[PDB]
RNA sequence: AGUAUGGGAGAGGAUGGUAGAAUUCCAGGUGUAGCGGUGAAAUGCGUAGAGAUCUGGAGGAAUACCGAUGGCGAAGGCAGCCAUCUGGCCUAAUACUGACGCUGAGGUACGAAAGCAUGGGGAGCAAACAGGAUUAGAUACCCUGGUAGUCCAUGCCGUAAACGAUGUCUACUAGCCGUUGGGGCCUUUGAGGCUUUAGUGGCGCAGCUAACGCGAUAAGUAGACCGCCUGGGGAGUACGGUCGCAAGACUAAAACUCAAAUGAAUUGACGGGGGCCCGCACAAGCGGUGGAGCAUGUGGUUUAAUUCGAUGCAACGCGAAGAAC
């Protein structure tokens, strides 16, 4: 429809859940897919088997746009960080970066305590 | 994150004691 | 085995035709020691598949086991509680095994006067496509 | 021991101003079915519009790298940047007064966190409290919310494993390897090398110690002064007294009871302590039991007796290699 074709990805990675959104530079979204509407209901959700699967579908349902210019931001650690690019690449986007922009506190507020067990 | 207000002094001075031998 | 590994064992090759895959699939055949009957059932359908369209056995039966043979198996690797199921590298034999396995089962559940005669079909079928054994094996999953 | 002159290093202290990252909230653009969490789920949030992203504001706290075997301070303790006021220390020798010094019962000053009083502030975290899990039981560890408090100004409290478990001062007594601030020498030939001080670390001779260990920063050899101890519990407790708004703090016994309580080290044993290894122990394969009928042994109930033993692996086709008399 729109077809400016630079949209950029958001892939937010966490220990429980992983999330990757489609959107264009400005950041008006797309689409965007989640390990949710995937259908393992569970810890099985923070598998890097399923952030794969959630960025191809992704980048399936942006094509419709006519998306090959990717712009690739991953921010918190955890398993399937790394995963989304490559299906992603595995599908054949073109790559303009990747970079990592995870933002790191300035000595920000005070943090949880920890679990003991 | 979490926090250890009293642990740093101690986990650094083990670090330099471990890492000096 | 913990400390060092054992060699395979080599079996000597059939008397009637020379041919070491015959004998592997006669003892993937063969129950409670019955080589006899095994050996009957085995030269049965090699014989029916050859005057069927006169082809010497083993050139034929080696090139039909090809074509049900699998390339890679998944097995369960726990991790975290789940399955994470992903296919694995294996050796040429584990393959033929499953093949000669695959094939007994789908010969046997054919409906025949015979197990001769069924086995003839069921590798007259995957031979040519028309076989359930090359259904059984299956790509992507 | 102290004073004047010229230089050096430093999160030493008080006041004021200012900057960035990050968290929360308020909207706004697009988008929207799940989001959040545990070893596993639920409490909780969301179709009013969730979570993620972008843009603009509001408020509070803390200063990521630099950061270190660091530095400063009597101790407690002190870290973004800049300005003002201010204390202490090190360094070269010239002059100066000429014992003016050390310690110190009473006394006095400072003194982490928590707590209390008055008036503000409240982003995040979080005693008490509420709900959901696990357990025979959970009153707790786990998860979701959350009030005092944590912050500021003026005061009180005066307690910590406030520890180097080692009082302050002085003089002497083998060596080796690093670091911080100065001074001197050699070729500043180059961040180089060699010696002298004042701090801060790692081994080690003599010596000391019950042992562990200390060993120029002594727990070595000596001197001056102060504090403190006389078996364990009762007990840092009762009464009295002083201080405090309170919580409480300081000083501080006795009756009674026991014949032990302790420190260091040695050999076993154990560890849901860390490494190493083996085993048809796991992985692969074949065939069974657990389901059906029957044989056989045992546990239960009944009977006059259903003779007696064997009871996790290591009892149960076991003593019995054979009960119709
Ligand atoms: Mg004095
Ligand atoms: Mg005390
Ligand atoms: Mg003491
Ligand atoms: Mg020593
Ligand atoms: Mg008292
Ligand atoms: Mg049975
Ligand atoms: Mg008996």
């Amino acid at each position: 429809t729109r077809t400016v074709s630079e949209g950029v990805a958001h892939i937010h990675a966490s220990f429980n859940n992983t999330i990757v959104t489609i959107t264009d530079r400005q950041g008006n979204a797309l689409a965007w897919a989640t390990s949710g509407g995937q259908g393992f209901r569970g810890s099985r959700k923070s598998t890097p088997f399923a952030a794969q699967v959630a960025a191809e579908v992704a980048g399936k349902a942006a094509l419709d746009y006519g998306l090959k210019n990717l712009d690739v931001l991953v921010k918190g650690p955890g398993p399937g960080r790394e995963s989304a690019v490559r299906a992603l690449g595995a599908v054949g986007y073109k790559i303009n970066s990747i970079t990592d922009v995870t933002p790191i506190p300035h000595n920000g507020c005070r943090p949880p305590k920890k679990r003991r067990v | 994150k979490r926090e250890f207000y009293e642990k740093p002094t101690q986990e650094r001075k083990r670090k330099k004691a471990a890492a000096v031998k | 085995p913990r400390r060092r590994v054992v060699a395979a064992r080599e079996i000597l090759p059939d008397p009637k035709f020379s041919s070491q895959t015959i004998a592997k699939f006669m003892n993937h055949v063969m129950q409670d020691g019955k080589k006899s009957i095994a050996e009957s059932i085995v030269y049965g359908a090699l014989e029916r598949v050859q005057e069927k369209n006169k082809v010497d056995p083993v050139e034929f039966f080696e090139t039909t086991l090809e074509k049900v043979r699998p390339m890679v198996e998944v097995k369960a690797r726990r991790v975290g509680g789940a399955t994470y199921q992903v296919p694995m590298e294996v050796r040429p034999s584990r393959r033929t095994a499953l093949a000669m396995r695959w094939l007994v089962d789908a010969a046997a559940k054919r409906s025949e006067k015979t197990m001769a005669l069924r086995l003839a079909g069921e590798l007259l079928d995957a031979a040519e496509g028309k076989g359930a054994a090359i259904k059984k094996r299956e790509d992507v999953h």
